[PDB]
């Protein structure tokens, strides 16, 4: 019978390979709902005549 | 109203003189907001 949760030892003295990395995972899913989020646009100069 | 899942909301505000019923006159309603919600609504209520 074992307690599943274990602890991460965190100190600056540990080696570089085992240093903790903060990971941000973006989940891209295209559903049948109307699309909203889009990439950034670009505005150019306006000329007349 | 619900158009292709996009709620189209229109609004108008004007002062009137009305005892009861509706007055006789003509007015147009200006656009307010457009809500991309897309949920089915079969009923509604009012708050007071």
């Amino acid at each position: 019978c074992y307690f599943p949760l274990q602890s991460y030892g965190f100190q600056p003295t540990y080696g570089v390979g085992y240093q903790p990395y903060r990971v941000v995972v973006l989940s891209f899913e295209l559903l049948h709902a109307p699309a909203t989020v889009c990439g950034p646009k670009k505005s150019t100069n306006l000329v007349k005549n | 109203k619900n158009i292709d899942g996009y709620f189209k909301i229109y609004s108008k505000h004007t002062p009137i003189n009305l005892v009861r019923g509706l007055p006789q006159g003509f007015s147009a309603l200006e656009p307010l907001v457009d809500l991309p919600i897309g949920i089915n609504i079969t009923r509604f209520q009012t708050l007071h």
